[PDB]
């Protein structure tokens, strides 16, 4: 042996043929395969045949296979088979990997649909993921965004942050609206017909109808707030709000003689109009 | 092609709809089967707010989509 | 139309007197009309304009009204547009007209200072009724003759 | 002689040849046995690719030898 020191009664192997026992033969190419890659399956004792490049010169291989068929237990003898074509299919053909089982398979085609002959699915070549047809004659990053806007969930969200934004709930009922502005804080659920605040969301009475006690005004149209409500921080200018948090192009459903119609504020910006700006300063406290 | 409009209430409706369909085709479409008025509804995709001169294919809403239908309110 | 003829008919046989309202040329959805300053207000003595357009499906949706006369109140805005609960979502196809010009007048009579439209002329008339008034009376001379 | 042909799905099958057999006939066997035609078929012998008109000695296959199978896929 080269690396361990006997002189005893196979090793003919390219550039060299040195002498190697059985016990460290299998352990120098088990290790090599088991934590090594292919390139450095070589002779331990010369270091030689050059594995980057000659093709005929991987003849050295088949005269390898014979010797690790039995030296080597046919675990890492597998692995030798497996690291050696798996290194070939991985040089530069149309070949594939399955993108739902350990199956491959040379694809060659002018297509981006792909079906597996081993599990039978789908997959696009380029984005090697599931084929629905959203995907025909679409790129790779539209189908993505498809698939990940259309997800429910991130629709769930998507909405139920607008909701957070926009949204304006019926205190009564509990029914939830989305929010056109314009309007007053005096609202009226069209579900259950209640009225309401929409800062605090306590509710408004009509005249002669106010139930709360000590109630000053129950002759007027009215409705109870809190110190905290919109209302009464609508009457500060934006001097006092802002000290505060410290320590017009906004879209207004407008009425016109036959219905209904959106339009921006149109409001002189001291971006935001006085009365806007001051909702914004507003909301920040809560 | 066909896609799904759900409410809070929970109930989903399936429409009948091209790619081309604007915003404003799609609400017609819900009043005639809701009875719900063009101007109180609100439709949503992806948590992106459709807008009315807009098609179903600017949005990218394909087969099986399905939109939200949120009713709008003005205070009075 | 019929029900628009039906109540200028009954506007025009029991003048409601305080106020006037009728078509403003040939279109009969277009309406003018004039509400006079309540007694001991601070619009005494003003004579102010308002705008009405009916729907085309009147009675069963409101009337949109407006004052085109600039006023000091607390549910009445820049624009003229009026906080009332009968012109929006209280409104029943029994209501008319003269029973919404009744209302104004009434609201003009007696703001509801809980439900503005004008914060700020809100705040004042809860906080110094004088002040409110002079302001009041000041706007009507302004802008009311 | 025999010898073995493994797939990527790991099935293993025997051939029996002689080392005068040429590639194409051993792919006919593979289609006698296994029904995949000779022209989806690639075959690799020590990483190396089995080309049709050479033999089995032309690339040093031995008894007991393992060729690895690879299929080619084929649209219209
Ligand atoms: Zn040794
Ligand atoms: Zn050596
Ligand atoms: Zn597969
Ligand atoms: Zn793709
Ligand atoms: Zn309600
Ligand atoms: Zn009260
Ligand atoms: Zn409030
Ligand atoms: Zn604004």
């Amino acid at each position: 042996c080269a690396v361990c020191g006997w002189a005893l009664p196979m090793q003919a192997l390219t550039s060299c043929e040195c002498t190697i026992c059985p016990d460290c033969f299998r352990q120098h190419f088990t290790i090599a395969l088991k934590e090594k890659h292919i390139t450095d399956m070589v002779c331990p004792a010369c270091g030689r045949p050059d594995l980057t490049d000659d093709t005929q010169l991987l003849s050295y291989f088949s005269t390898l296979d014979i010797q690790l068929r039995e030296s080597l237990e046919p675990d890492a003898y597998a692995l030798f088979h497996k690291k050696l074509t798996e290194g070939v299919l991985m040089r530069d053909p149309k070949f594939l990997w399955c993108a739902q089982c350990s199956f491959g398979f040379i694809y060659e085609r002018e297509q981006l649909e792909a079906t597996c002959p081993q599990c039978h699915q789908t997959f696009c070549v380029r984005c090697k993921r599931q084929w629905e047809e959203q995907h025909r004659g679409r790129s790779c990053e539209d189908f993505q965004n498809w698939k990940r806007m259309n997800d429910p969930e991130y629709q769930a969200q998507g909405l139920a942050m607008y909701l957070q934004e926009n949204g304006i709930d019926c205190p009564k009922c509990k029914f939830s609206y989305a929010l056109a502005r314009g309007g007053c804080m005096h609202f009226h659920c069209t579900q259950c017909r209640h009225q309401f605040c929409s800062g605090c969301y306590n509710a408004f009475y009509a005249k002669n109808k106010c139930p709360e006690p000590n109630c000053r005004v129950k002759k007027s149209l009215h409705g109870h707030h809190p110190r905290d409500c919109l209302f009464y921080l609508r009457d500060w200018t934006a001097l006092r709000l802002q000290k505060l948090l410290q320590d017009c192009r906004v879209i207004e459903q407008k009425e016109v003689p036959n219905g209904l119609r959106d339009e921006a504020c149109g409001k002189e910006t001291p971006g935001l109009c006085q009365a806007h700006y001051k909702e914004y300063l507003v909301s920040l406290i809560n | 092609m066909q896609i799904f409009v759900k409410t809070l209430t929970g109930k989903t409706i399936t429409l009948e709809v091209e790619p081309s369909d604007t915003i404003e085709n799609v609400k017609a479409k819900i009043q005639d089967k809701e009875g719900i008025p063009p101007d109180q509804q609100r439709l949503i995709f992806a948590g992106k707010q459709l807008e009315d001169g807009r098609t179903l294919s600017d949005y990218n809403i394909q087969k099986e989509s399905t939109l939200h239908l949120v009713l709008r309110l003005r205070g009075g | 139309l019929k029900r628009i003829h039906k109540e200028l008919n009954d506007l025009a046989r029991d003048p409601p007197a305080q106020c006037r309202a009728g078509p403003v040329g040939d279109d009969m959805f277009h309406w003018q009309a004039t509400i006079m300053g309540p007694n001991d207000s601070p619009y005494q003595g003003g004579v102010f304009f308002l705008t009405i357009h009916f729907p085309t499906d009147y009675p069963f949706k409101p009337p949109k009204v407006a004052f085109t006369t600039r006023i000091y109140h607390p549910n009445i805005n820049s624009n003229g547009s009026i906080k009332l609960d009968i012109l929006r979502s209280q409104w029943s196809p029994a209501l008319t007209i003269s029973k919404v010009l009744l209302s104004i007048c009434s609201l003009l009579c007696d703001p509801n200072p809980d439900d503005p439209l004008v914060p700020e002329i809100a705040r004042i008339y809860k906080t110094d009724r004088e002040k409110y008034n002079r302001i009041a009376r000041e706007w009507t001379q302004k802008y009311a003759m």
